[PDB]
RNA sequence: GUGGGAGAGGGUGGUGGAAUUCCCGGAGUAGCGGUGAAAUGCGCAGAUACCGGGAGGAACGCCGAUGGCGAAGGCAGCCACCUGGUCCACCCGUGACGCUGAGGCGCGAAAGCGUGGGGAGCAAACCGGAUUAGAUACCCGGGUAGUCCACGCCCUAAACGAUGCGCGCUAGGUCUCUGGGUCUCCUGGGGGCCGAAGCUAACGCGUUAAGCGCGCCGCCUGGGGAGUACGGCCGCAAGGC
């Protein structure tokens, strides 16, 4: 699946290296802590890469989860 | 005897059997059922049917304490899971919701041969 | 010296006093290591994606003290000695790799 | 690490003439620096095998230049040494 | 040299959360477990399932690739420090300072060894259940060495691209990682696939050659006996060359 819209379009000029930008980062995670793929985020290796290094900080810090519970079903 | 009215229902499905549990809000169980409980004992404990019977028993007995609204939580991927869930729903118990909380390590202990093989 | 961003998350249950106390060390101990606080931006209370120290929230800080590399795994080794301090994050500063601009 | 200064400082110390970056001395000297450093790092991190091979090459590259110096102009050679800290 | 870039390349210290096991408390009751079926096993000294707390060991989900780094073995939570290699642009410096490399020296997965420590999960041996004509096995329940750390050994492998290193030459297409540009595309470095000429027993290789050439090293000479015997060298030993 995933032919909707990339998580990059729905957003603007933003430091992909800012580990505090919760409001934006939260956009790169599934219904779980899971870090969205590229087919999803629609980023470049260099980018997608950095994103993660950043996300993984949001985590230790406490701003971002490691995993979420799946509602619905 | 206690009169809970609103609690949660934990469903633990496994390839081998399904045990269902109904606790109260804070988390403490009230009553529980299982393939064994309902009577099946052996290879049958796993079959969805059993799960249906089990889940419904978890309810009946739950109904006693005055339960009415559970927040079904699933764990495991065993056979007869999305099955037990369908029971609690059609049990009268207003199923507030459903959630999948099957635990999963971020690479913890080496599984046993039975489930080994990395990729 | 190098530019390091410092993040600090301490117990979100202090009164003006109890708190201004911690920051006395966060500043004292800090200067004792060649602090040089290029800046600061106290964000305060935060709703943590997950409880930390069994606390549903946290009080966040953030600096930019430029200091002597040799004395960093130390500076932090020092900030950790605190009790009401539950997180010490010391990242090295980095240009803003802007994305989608 | 070795600072831009640290480096330049050593270059403008051996260079045959203002503008000499790649002369056979500058190089040796320069190396000797990079070497004498890592030789320290490894004095500690004995387990750091990979870095070592890095040094096992600088030393080579170093003696190889010298071997060439001692050939062309045995004078400058006898010089670079006394100036640095080799042959002893 | 200068200015830039990428990276699970290495070493040391710290530190994050998920999971299993164990302990403590709550609540709760007759089973859980496991299999093709079962049994052994565990549970009313209260197990399983659920909630809270604690201790500890090991490994790091998603990102993750059909990706990257490394000479090879190999390398992925996050942070800092210490450190190696390498690529691009500038054309700035030296002026053949080059290639290869017997022997030497160093590194070298796993298993294994020595001393000390650690020991959650896993598990040779082993102890049991089951299956079977038998079962010294595949399946199940346990479990020691080990797996982990340090220090010292050991030196093997389908240690594989089964393809030694270096340099030049010889159509293209396409996908991709990383740098530069006047950024449709051109240009450099690396990873793939299809392919000219050509090569090849065939399969296949084909600017990442197995093509056309030069240099240096290693190696082969029918199968079995045999990677054995003898000798030597190495190792604490197993055992290695
Ligand atoms: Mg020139
Ligand atoms: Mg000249
Ligand atoms: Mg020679
Ligand atoms: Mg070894
Ligand atoms: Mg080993
Ligand atoms: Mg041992
Ligand atoms: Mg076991
Ligand atoms: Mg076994
Ligand atoms: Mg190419
Ligand atoms: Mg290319
Ligand atoms: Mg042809
Ligand atoms: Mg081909
Ligand atoms: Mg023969
Ligand atoms: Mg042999
Ligand atoms: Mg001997």
């Amino acid at each position: 699946p995933s032919r909707k819209a990339k998580v990059k379009a729905t957003l603007g000029e933003f430091d992909l290296r800012d580990y505090r930008n919760v409001e934006v980062l939260k956009r790169f995670l599934s219904e779980t802590g899971k870090i969205l793929p590229r087919r999803r985020t629609g980023l470049s290796g260099k980018e997608q890469r950095i994103l993660a290094k950043t996300i993984k900080r949001a985590r230790i810090l406490g701003l971002l989860p490691f995993t979420e519970k799946l509602v619905r079903k | 005897k206690r009169q809970v009215a609103s609690g949660r229902a934990y469903i633990h499905a496994s390839y081998n059997n399904t045990i269902v549990t109904i606790t109260d809000p804070d988390g403490n169980p009230i009553t529980w059922s299982s393939g064994g409980v309902i009577g099946y004992k052996g290879s049958r404990k796993g079959t969805p049917y059993a799960a249906q019977l089990a889940a419904l028993d978890a309810a009946k007995k739950a109904m006693a304490y005055g339960m009415q609204s559970v927040d079904v939580i699933v764990r495991g991927t065993g056979a007869g899971r999305e099955q037990a869930i369908r029971a609690l729903q059609a049990s009268g118990l207003q199923v507030k919701s459903i959630v999948d909380d099957t635990p999963v390590p971020h690479n913890g202990c080496r599984p046993k041969k039975k489930f080994r093989k990395a990729s | 010296m190098r530019r390091y961003e410092v993040n600090i998350v301490l117990n979100p249950n202090l009164d003006q006093s109890q708190l201004a106390l911690e920051k006395e060390i966060i500043q004292r101990a800090l200067e004792n290591y060649g602090a040089r606080v290029e800046k600061v931006e106290e964000l305060g209370l935060r709703r943590l994606a997950y409880p930390i120290a069994k606390d549903p929230q946290g009080y966040f800080l953030w600096y930019q003290v430029e200091m002597p590399e040799d004395r960093v795994n130390d500076l932090a080794r020092e900030l950790r000695i605190r009790d009401n301090v539950r997180r010490v994050m010391v990242v090295k500063s980095q240009e803003p790799f802007l994305a989608n601009a | 690490p070795i600072t831009k200064e640290e480096k330049q400082k050593v270059i403008q110390e051996f260079a045959r003439f203002p503008g000499d970056t790649g002369s056979t001395e500058v190089q040796v000297a320069l190396l000797t620096l990079r070497i004498n450093r890592l030789s320290e790092h490894l004095k500690v991190h004995k387990k750091d095998h990979h870095s070592h091979r890095g040094l096992l090459m600088m030393v080579g590259q170093r003696r190889r230049l010298l071997r060439y110096l001692q050939r062309e102009d045995p004078e400058r050679y006898r010089a670079l040494i006394e100036k640095l800290g080799i042959r002893g």
